[PDB]
């Protein structure tokens, strides 16, 4: 039995492995009291008023004493066990800086107690649960979005790709669009209804020209959602002049390439040799790239700038979704994996400096 | 408000909220449900002496594990109790446990005043319990999908096996 | 031992706690004479053509020289007990301001010299004597009518509303329609007793166009009631059209909503993951709450208000007259309570600022 | 000769070209009675116990077949002159979305058969008539509260803050504090007396615990006001404890930031290199930010948010509460700006698409 | 309840109401003050003939419009009358119209009750009239700051050009 712990951007993903789907989805939100000293997850959600919210993974683990508190909550009030006698798993960010890879390997031996443990990339076991080891990888998450090229193997650090655009700006444009129509969201419950609003029935627009001039005169595109209070509220053109924003940013005032063009200069700055198997082998993950319509406007985008006699393919796999957890839940699962891991013994003889050497 | 809760309380709690590893004998001696019940001289919350059902006792004695906790609950007096349940959502399979106030209509005013007020002082101490239910009525708790719905609402697909 | 004397808007409940029913129970005036100095209770309920009424909670506590006769008035001639030698729970309006909160405490330690008191909440009292933490709490007396959500035993003060429409002016309505058959009923002693024929002849009608035109073909809805002196008189459709005015506000002319709305317009100002455990679980309370056939026309008239997946449920205890002094019975004769009260020494050493600390 | 009328939240002003001040001011109201078919403005708040009043700019046109009524009282029962012979300009509110652009335009042209018209932004008449180009402007009304930062005359609309909380909910909640006193204001008609007790007495506390704790022991700050019917209430610390509800907004109960910090989070959401010249140049307008002592207020609020070494300046113009009308009164009384307007020939050779063009 | 108003009213009416443009001739033909009466039999409201005050004829003949304004009136009789209004506030520069209901206590009583049954009938005709007031004695009329009251009683600081 193993422990796999995915320290999310916006959701902690947990689980045992060998599960299909991870048994605690949580956010990563660690909220104080304006004026218990400290709510977790679901407690700072559900509490209104009174709290200010900090995010200590707001994709790389900013504050250490925040993050203490998420995976305390993580091991006793969601997945239920001790740690001390469970292994763990843990996942890091690409271009995750090396002292904070031993900072995560100091907290797990020397206050959680751990047996032993392991951390591996987010970006490489999203591409090896495609049946591939050399593609590029749109990691597309809540509150940050990677390109992450990987060849045979290895992810190229200096044609990592970042993006600052990504779902939870999505959320925040959304109660914009909305309010135009009349509905005024604007409470911390009334963002989680928006969230959802936007998993249901959003969807990326084929040609947004055509798409919008359609939803002018076509009744089929107006949906009715219904709120935990039994209200009805009506979603008109709103469902695609969301997901769009990813492709053109300047929908929400930054100035940054969209993720067909973040993919795009990603391919371009590897060498020159291993191009065409990077264009054949996108691969998509992440919350954020389960909208429909998305695969087929991320082939048409990316064929519009690059050269013509490239085969430009686009990779969804249907559980996307949580593709960086499954991948850690069957690699922890594995019989012939047991030697693998960093035990307690091997801290004690060599301190942080284990990681680098065998979580390489 | 007056009552504490007894330490016999929280050992059971720990029991529960952090489980541990355990040989086939003694993970059939976890509690899947438990009534906390009050003193002769009601000034303590105990756990109640005879009214528990256990993990292992599922599948033989008990055929269902929600449709032999609504047996235990007496129905002209009120309790407390907590209850692991086991559900499937749409996209997770998950385990958590839920806080019971049951206080039916026909129960006597100085058992239903008696833990209306106390409630808040054995909650600040079950740290991390995430589902409070307060039960009146019988027809409420009755039915498989009336817990479903304080669960997950919409989104849960199969309860202690069951499907919905 | 413990007194509890309820400050009521129109009648003064006292009595011991561990006892079922309130042992006095007299209305809340202080009368003068137009030209002894002061009648107070009963005996300015008596007096005929002399007095002026005055009422001191005409909900909220307005003169403190008058309010200072009715509690003396409670003690010793009504109690029959000492104050110096028993501890004094008391009771408080929801939107009560903090001012009135440390004069009540003020008056029971320097005037009358109590050696221990408390101070709680009229609409909490009730929600937890019908076995709820949880649940919006309509309390209608006989001066002021008041919407108290709750939600896990702290009422929402921005969400209190308060109707002005109480059963006071169902008396002084009642008195208008009965001049209407021919009996003039004008003095303050003929207000008593039409204030008895409302509580034993009234009830809310299901339908009150259907209830009306049955009123003139049918020979079951005319009662009889016996006066004072053995005069009888006979009261026909007015029966009905009493105690309807609280559902139409229009009859006695002002222009407010109805008790089946504003209930509903304090659900909706409440926060919008709530409100479903709110209109599942109405309780009622106060003198005016006694009617029969009024738990039938609650649940009717939300119901044509409210969205049509929510469940409506009004919950009428039998007991809903005397909750709020019942509950504050049973929690002063328990015997893990005599920690919880503001004894005279801890007046000593913090002033009136002791109530806001202990009494929450 | 031009007609300027501004399309208020809570006030229509309306008025001729080069005047200096409005010469209709009348509230944003349809009424409809309950069981003439619909009274406006002025009409439906005489009214009384048998309307249902609606509003269509509860600062976004919701309902058009409302906007119409209340356009037609503004040029005939107002103005008092036929819109066919007079061009007039209006204003919308930042934030407009573009088909409601159009249909402003279209009711113009088409049901009033104006012969030219204009539409300009609330927010930049605002800074114009404070001798600016680039400033930040918040534009708090009766109903919404704007923040919009313009920079070389272009308002940034990613950055433009909207608050919920405004003028109209501090007459709803000085119902509720002078409640507490015993003035039992409850009817339509004593909902304007309470906003003319708000606007003659009210003012904005320089620090609340100091003014709070002053209030208690001075005489200075009480103050007595005079009823239509020669009644004399007497208000006390209800002056600042009003105001502040813009400062504190969980007075009324919402976790929304106050005005001294969506202002705040307004300036740090535009580009790096500007908002060292919005710092320096907060302009207001509106009638909600006529109180003495908000100038004073807003500088220090500010300055204990943002960084040190940032010139804090809050522009306060005597006659703000109009600025957007005489901005638009000056504007169009301009000899040279008559080929600046939307002729009706230039509307049946390109439809409403012409306002998106001229109207910029 | 008995007398309907005649079209050639509710033709001054639109006249005042609604202006419109006009040469400098014709804006000195606008009326400022009218006169409505009744008709011989009895049976219609009518244009009163040779009682009403232009805007061309103040500053001249008429050298204030309100002073003017009540001397027509009879103070043995009574009338409806229709004044247009000039008048500054605090913050504004208003004009608006005015219904006047004069009934002196010195007129007959088939004068006085046949007025106000009928004021209703030629109120209902005048849409979007603000401004009613009822008149009965010359000393509640004859005073400048007595419209003044009706109009926004302490907020007007100018009535027809002239301070208050
Ligand atoms: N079906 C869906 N459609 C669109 N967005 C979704 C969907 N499901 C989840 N999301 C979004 O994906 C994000 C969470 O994705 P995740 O990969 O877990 O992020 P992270 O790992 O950065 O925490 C949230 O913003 C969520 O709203
Ligand atoms: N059976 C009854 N039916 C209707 N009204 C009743 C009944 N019994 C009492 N009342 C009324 O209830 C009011 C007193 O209720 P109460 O809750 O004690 O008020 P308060 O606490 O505001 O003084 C009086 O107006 C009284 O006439
Ligand atoms: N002197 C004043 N002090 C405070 N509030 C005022 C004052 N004068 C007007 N107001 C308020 O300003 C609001 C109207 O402002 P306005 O800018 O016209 O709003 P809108 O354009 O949104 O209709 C009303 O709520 C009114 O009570
Ligand atoms: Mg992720
Ligand atoms: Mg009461
Ligand atoms: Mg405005």
């Amino acid at each position: 039995t193993a422990l796999v712990c995915d320290n999310g951007s916006g959701l902690v993903k947990a689980g045992f492995a060998g599960d299909d789907a991870p048994r605690a989805v949580f956010p990563s939100i660690v909220g104080r009291p304006r004026h218990k000293d400290s709510y977790v997850g679901d407690e700072a959600q559900s509490k209104r008023g009174i709290l200010t919210l900090k995010y200590p993974i707001e994709g790389i683990i900013t504050n250490w004493d925040d993050m203490e508190k998420i995976w305390h909550h993580t091991f006793y009030n969601e997945l239920r066990v001790a740690p001390e006698e469970h292994p763990t798993l843990l996942t890091e960010a690409p271009l995750n800086p090396k002292a904070n890879r031993e900072k995560m390997t100091q907290i797990m031996f020397e206050t959680f107690n751990v047996p032993a443990m392991y951390v591996a990339i987010q970006a490489v076991l999203s591409l090896y649960a495609s049946g591939r080891t050399t593609g590029i990888v749109l990691d597309s998450g809540d509150g940050v979005t990677h390109n992450v090229p990987i060849y045979e193997g290895y992810a190229l650090p200096h044609a990592i790709m970042r993006l600052d655009l990504a779902g939870r700006d999505l959320t925040d444009y959304l109660m914009k669009i909305l309010t135009e129509r009349g509905y005024s969201f604007v409470t911390t419950a009334e963002r989680e209804i928006v969230r959802d609003i936007k998993e249901k029935l959003c969807y990326v627009a084929l040609d947004f020209e055509n798409e919008m001039a359609t939803a002018a005169s076509s009744s089929s595109l107006e949906k009715s959602y219904e709120l935990p209070d039994g209200q009805v509220i009506t979603i008109g053109n709103e469902r695609f002049r969301c997901p769009e924003t990813l492709f053109q940013p300047s929908f929400i005032g930054m100035e940054s390439a969209g993720i067909h063009e973040t993919t795009y200069n990603s391919i371009m700055k590897c060498d020159i040799d291993i191009r065409k198997d990077l264009y054949a082998n996108n691969v998509m993950s992440g919350g954020t790239t389960m909208y429909p319509g998305i695969a087929d406007r991320m082939q048409k985008e990316i064929t519009a700038l690059a050269p013509s006699t490239m085969k430009i393919k686009i990779i969804a796999p249907p559980e996307r979704k949580y593709s960086v957890w499954i991948g850690g839940s069957i690699l922890a699962s594995l019989s012939t994996f047991q030697q693998m891991w960093i035990t307690k013994q091997e801290y004690d003889e060599a301190g942080p400096s284990i990681v680098h050497r065998k979580c390489f | 408000s007056g009552v504490t809760v007894n330490d016999e309380v929280i050992k059971v709690f720990n029991d529960m909220k952090v489980r541990k590893s355990s040989t086939p004998e003694e993970i059939k001696k976890r509690k899947k449900a438990v009534l906390f019940c009050l003193s002769d001289d009601k000034k303590q919350i105990i756990v109640e002496e005879a009214k528990q059902i256990l993990v292992g006792d599922i599948g033989d004695t008990v055929e269902d594990p929600y449709t032999a906790f609504v047996k235990l609950l007496p129905l002209n007096d009120c309790r407390y109790a907590l209850y692991d349940a086991t559900y499937e959502t749409k996209e997770s399979k998950k385990e958590d446990l839920v806080f019971i106030f049951w206080a039916p209509e026909s129960a006597p005013l100085k058992s239903k005043m008696i833990y209306a007020s106390s409630k808040d002082a054995i909650k600040k101490k079950f740290t991390g319990i995430k589902h409070e239910w307060q039960v009146n009525g019988l027809d409420d708790i009755k039915d498989r999908s009336t817990l479903g719905e304080k669960l997950g609402g919409n989104v849960v697909v199969s309860l202690e096996g069951k499907p919905l």
